[PDB]
RNA sequence: GCCCGUCGCUAGUACCGAUUGAAUGGCUUAGUGAGGCCUCAGGAUCUGCUAGCGGA
RNA sequence: UUUUACUUUGAAAAAAUUAGAGUGUUCAAAGCAGGCGUAUUGCUCGAAUAUAUUAGCAUGGAAUAAUAGAAUAGGACG
RNA sequence: UAUCUGGUUGAUCCUGCCAGUAGUCAUAUGCUUGUCUCAAAGAUUAAGCCAUGCAUGUCUAAGUAUAAGCAAUACAGUGAAACUGCGAAUGGCUCAUUAAAUCAGUUAUCGUUUAUUUGAUAGUUCCCUACAUGGUAUAACUGUGGUAAUUCUAGAGCUAAUACAUGCUUAAAAUCUCAGAUGUAUUUAUUAGAUUGAUGAUUCAUAAUAACUUUUCGAAUCGCAUGGCCUUGUGCUGGCGAUGGUUCAUUCAAAUUUCUGCCCUAUCAACUUUCGAUGGUAGGAUAGUGGCCUACCAUGGUUUCAACGGGUAACGGGGAAUAAGGGUUCGAUUCCGGAGAGGGAGCCUGAGAAACGGCUACCA
């Protein structure tokens, strides 16, 4: 079997430069549970209609739904 | 739900093509205009609300017109903005009585005052030597340079 | 909008063209100024490359040039007496590059008296230094005694703002002339 | 030309000043250059009075283009030539040629005078008309 | 087609960066720089490719960050900063100093130097100019402006770059007889010595050049570049010194190992 | 033996044909002409320097 | 140092593709890889070459084919 | 990798076609289908219509932070929102248009624009702040709302800048004008630019003179370190940088551009020219050349060497299939160039779009 090989000159280089992918393999720092790729950008997407912070719309349909 | 618009002059409700800096539109992106129908600006009763400013006080006050008061939200933040706000001349070291905000949320209450700009600060006194002194240190090194240049073509013209 | 295209504007041999590549930004032509006379009004034109140019509109002063004793004064264009281009231009008094002008020759007056100290149009001895040798034409001077000198513009005022030129002389005032006896 | 002073503007050379002040030898100054690529500037072209902004000696226009050499076909227009210039294009399935022409209209200044023939010369210049980018450099009246 | 391109597709890269067909539908679109884009050589190229220092680009880009790489004296973070001919690239980490040279089959070879030579640079003079208030001026092949150059330094001259005060140093002279190496064409990183030159007012200058083995190659004055006298090239040449060899004789430098 | 054409039946394919036939698409005279752009103006209201006067 | 055609040579004619050199992808289509030794703290070969023969460019040739020379000499030579 | 065979006759030798035969990254379809590698794929007809979801956003140390946002003596970190900057003109798709048009190879810009990158480059500014000018300014935010609905916004109170608008500090050196002017940028005219730089060639680079400008630029910006000398103070100095900025050069580009080369058709032989067709002068317009447009003038320009017109189930090329040699046919499609975003047209921003996951209008 043929393969390649990386020796780092210390565990900070390799933390530093190894890809994350490859550390969660061996099991150093581990995956970020980011959501779906889809359910991302749909909410980016719905992020994007709103203005500002929000909590102007908020207060706002605080009132009406319903009265 | 029309908005008014501030000098359209009419009582019904038109189409304008709206521009950077007017009202009733924010432009989605630079340089992009939109027609849409505003409202004009002589009120009837299209108008579902008006919208109205005090400028004169004459009888008992409305219970939420002056008993009722915010204050302003944020101080001055320019350096000469506190000055003409708490109207302390030029030389009075304008970084002590700045308007500070206290947070009761985990009682240590650290409170948030605003940097402020502007700031006369040895920084700044620092980057303007910086630049002024660059400028006749190239200045120099270009009268320098000139000055051996023209030697050289002075003494490659002596060969006659 | 205006284009300065060739795909239109059929070719050499007379063939129509067919239509390719709906009309171009960078082919683009604007509207004529007409630089009219007066109340100096000018437009900045945004033009290819972040660029100005600008549109001068209803233009009251030039700067004209002796080119004789080269003074270049500034001055005030009094209307447009000849255009090789279109007699419009002149019926309109439309400032425009090339254009035959008259204009004050009040500054050229007092440069002459300034300098030469020889009465014209009607640090002691540099009159004398500019010697005997002042007599500048049979044809330049006698405009002083009406106070109208005729001028040639050469700049271009809807590129550049401005309505700079130049004073008839020689050969070409006398060109300018006849045209002038004649049309006149 | 016949009265070069022909048309309804005065016809003279930019910024080429004849100083009614300074008692010069000829009083008409006349600029002209060396076209370049060893084309010989006419003496026509030296002592003439014509103006033509486009001639590319006493004008403001350069030969910087392509050479070409060709037959005039036409001198029906003001300053202005067609030239002929015949070739042999190759069929390669027939391994043989056929004769192919495209006329070139030319720019010929009055420092030349040109003929039906005249095989000329002819240098590219700027876009001088709507058809025009040569101008003629050598009359060669073959 | 509305703007500049911002994309470089694989097979439409300069074929002597010896780029993997079948690695991915892009290449690294030189950044716009000194030299050109097509006769360029992108950093990344040359330590994902010419060193396998990094295995991606984004471990060129750590690289990089770092300020580890430095081409002609100065940092150069940029990832695909366009490197080229005489162009000198030195890492301190891993201390080495390398030139942008041209072997004998027209890519860029990897020439290490020594940092006592790598000090400097050479530069093909591309015009002499006066400048704004009348100072004169030479632009170089790498796209330097130098004011107050020699005035005997011409166009087609080469000229020694400081490269820590971008000055003429020394300058070698366009004539018959100087050693010249070929940076286009079809003879792109050849060697030899200018025997002719033809002139062809209007049209394209050509150059007659003779190798050390005798050999003569017509190229265009564009494409050669003086680096000295014959013998005493001012700069290190790489392993090949330009001799083009044909395909028979390489293959038998290449069974001579056996 | 082979064979030709009219006429008659059937089927198919084209042709001519009143209907100023019909439909669709291209180009185009003339008329009207949206819209943005340039330009002649216009001046809500928006603050500034002192009813004088400017700027947006 | 008339004007051409023609032809030799050279530069050009992107890459991919095509022909094709090398290379045991297990063979092969392919790809531009890879190879050589070890307990290293590494050494090394490559990713050639040919052709696009229309048009333009530079160059050598001067057969073939065309073209022009001095005839009312307004001819050549210093 | 140069091949034929069956069919007209009672039989023969031919002409000649029909039929066979072989290939097709050349498509469909039928039957069948165990394995590994590779991977075309709503082009053809309808550039026909589209529900829905995604496809363009972006922060360093280094523009603006009092998030009532988090977490351990002005914020020292992170940091939503927002303003500012940059990008969204690349990419990706498709082939409808398009036949001297695109495109290919080859040219030119002495005919121009060019964000960015790279390199160079700016002692000259003033008619009572520079130890730093203003809101004439506003966002986010706070509170009051309209509409059924939109990436709709009004009304009121703050708040900054590398947003906006102004505005000084640099002597010395330095000559002309009759104490002042003399940086650069714009416009004009004149002068030199030789034989004192360059080019084959210029009215080139460049400099000078006299003036001219609804003012251009000549940092009122930011980070990390803090150092040296010292009137020891709010001293004087001094780093490495970032961002910005005039001009030039460079690069990425763009736009025009030379020469030669496109399939079928004459049951297309004349075409173009009032209404620009070809040229000249002048102007306007353009970034710039140019009938690009206008005014005046001339009567030209193309064509049997095929113009002009018509057709293309035509985007061009690199290339593909087949192939003794020569060729025939194909090329919507992995790369290059072009064009378009339902059909047209117009335009904002911007260095760059006549942009369409931008806007405006009309038609469907
Ligand atoms: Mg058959
Ligand atoms: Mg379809
Ligand atoms: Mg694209
Ligand atoms: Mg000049
Ligand atoms: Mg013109
Ligand atoms: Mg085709
Ligand atoms: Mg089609
Ligand atoms: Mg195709
Ligand atoms: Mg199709
Ligand atoms: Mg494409
Ligand atoms: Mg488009
Ligand atoms: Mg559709
Ligand atoms: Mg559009
Ligand atoms: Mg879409
Ligand atoms: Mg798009």
């Amino acid at each position: 079997s043929v393969g390649f090989g990386l020796v780092y000159n210390s565990v900070a280089e390799a933390k530093k430069f190894e890809p994350t992918y490859r550390l969660v393999r061996y099991g150093l720092a581990e995956k970020v549970e980011k959501a779906s790729r889809q359910q991302r950008k749909q909410k980016k997407n719905r992020d994007k209609k709103i203005f500002g912070t929000g909590k102007r719309l908020a207060k706002k349909v605080a009132r009406r739904n319903a009265d | 739900g029309f908005p008014m618009k501030q000098g359209v002059l009419l009582p019904t409700r038109i189409k304008l093509l709206l521009t950077k800096n007017v009202s009733c539109y924010r432009p989605r992106r630079d340089g992009e205009r939109k027609r849409k129908s505003v409202r004009g600006a002589i009120v009837g009763p299209d108008l579902a609300v008006l919208a109205l400013v005090i400028v004169k006080k004459g009888e008992q006050e409305l219970e939420g017109l002056t008993d009722t008061t915010v204050p302003k939200r944020l101080g001055p933040k320019r350096a000469n903005n506190i000055r003409k706000f708490f109207g302390l001349s030029k030389e009075d070291d304008v970084r002590d009585f700045v308007i500070r905000r206290e947070v009761t949320k985990g009682e240590k209450t650290y409170t948030k005052a605003p940097k402020i700009q502007r700031l006369v600060t040895p920084q700044r006194l620092q980057r303007k030597r910086h630049q002024r002194a660059l400028k006749v240190r190239n200045a120099q090194a270009q009268r320098e340079a000139a000055a051996e240049y023209a030697q050289l073509l002075a003494k490659r013209l002596s060969e006659r | 909008g205006i284009s300065r295209d060739s795909r239109h504007k059929r070719s050499a041999t007379g063939a129509k063209r067919a239509q390719f590549r709906k009309k171009r930004k960078f082919e683009l032509g604007r509207q004529p100024a007409n630089t009219k006379i007066g109340a100096k009004r000018i437009h900045s034109v945004r033009t290819r490359g972040g660029n100005k140019k600008y549109r001068a509109l209803r233009i009251e002063t030039g700067n004209f040039s002796w080119a004789s004793e080269g003074i270049s004064k500034k001055t005030r264009i009094a209307g447009v007496v000849y255009h090789p281009s279109n007699n419009e231009l002149v019926r309109t008094n439309t400032l425009t590059k090339a254009a035959i002008v008259q204009i004050d020759a009040t500054p050229f007056r007092q440069w002459f008296e300034a300098h030469y100290g020889q009465t014209l149009g009607k640090a002691e001895r540099k009159w004398a230094a500019r010697a005997a040798s002042a007599k500048i034409e049979s044809s330049v001077e006698s405009q002083f005694s009406a106070g109208r000198l005729y001028a040639c513009i050469s700049s271009r005022p809807g590129q550049s703002g401005r309505c700079d030129g130049y004073i008839l002389e020689g050969e070409e005032l006398a060109f300018y002339l006849r045209r002038l006896t004649a049309k006149k | 030309e016949l009265t070069v002073q022909s048309e309804r503007a005065f016809q003279k050379q930019p910024h080429i000043f004849n100083n009614p002040k300074v008692k010069t030898s000829k009083r008409t100054k006349r600029w002209y250059k060396n076209a370049g690529l060893g084309f010989k500037t006419p003496k026509t072209a030296i002592e003439g009075s014509y103006i033509d902004k486009k001639c590319p000696f006493t004008g403001l226009v350069s030969i910087r283009g392509k050479i070409l050499t060709g037959t005039v076909v036409s001198t029906k227009m003001h300053r202005t030539i067609v030239i002929r210039r015949a070739y042999l294009h190759y069929i390669p399935k027939y391994n043989r040629y056929e004769k192919r022409h495209k006329n070139v209209p030319v720019h010929v200044s009055p420092a030349f005078r040109v003929q039906v023939g005249d095989i000329v010369t002819v240098g590219q210049c700027r876009p001088i008309s709507k058809t025009v980018r040569f101008n003629v450099v050598k009359v060669s009246a073959a | 087609a509305r703007g500049p391109k911002k994309h470089l597709k694989r097979l439409a890269a300069p074929h002597h960066w010896l780029l993997d067909k079948l690695s991915g539908c892009y290449a690294p679109r030189p950044s716009a720089g000194p030299h050109k884009l097509r006769e360029s050589l992108p950093l990344i190229v040359f330590l994902r490719n010419r060193l396998k220092y990094a295995l991606n680009g984004r471990e060129v880009k750590a690289i990089l960050m770092q300020r580890h790489v430095k081409v002609d004296g100065k940092v150069r973070t940029d990832t695909t900063y366009p490197a080229g001919f005489m162009d000198v690239i030195t890492l301190d980490a891993t201390n080495e100093n390398f030139r942008l040279v041209y072997d004998v089959k027209g890519r860029f070879a990897v020439h290490r130097i020594t940092d006592e030579e790598a000090s400097y640079k050479l530069g093909k003079v591309k015009k002499v100019q006066l400048g704004k208030k009348g100072v004169p001026y030479v632009v170089t092949h790498d796209g330097r402006t130098i004011r107050y150059p020699d005035p005997n330094i011409k166009v087609n001259d080469t000229v020694k770059i400081d490269l820590a005060s971008g000055k003429i140093t020394d300058f070698i002279k366009f004539d018959a007889g100087k050693l010249v190496y070929v940076t286009g064409g079809r003879n792109l990183g050849r060697i030899g010595t200018i025997v002719h030159k033809e002139r062809h007012d209007g049209g394209f200058d050509l150059v007659h050049i003779k190798d050390s083995l005798d050999n003569t190659f017509v190229t265009r004055l564009n494409n050669v570049f003086v680096i000295g006298e014959q013998g005493k090239p001012y700069i290190s040449l790489p392993k090949g010194k330009g001799i083009k060899l044909s395909i028979a004789e390489e293959r038998d430098r290449r069974r001579a190992q056996q």
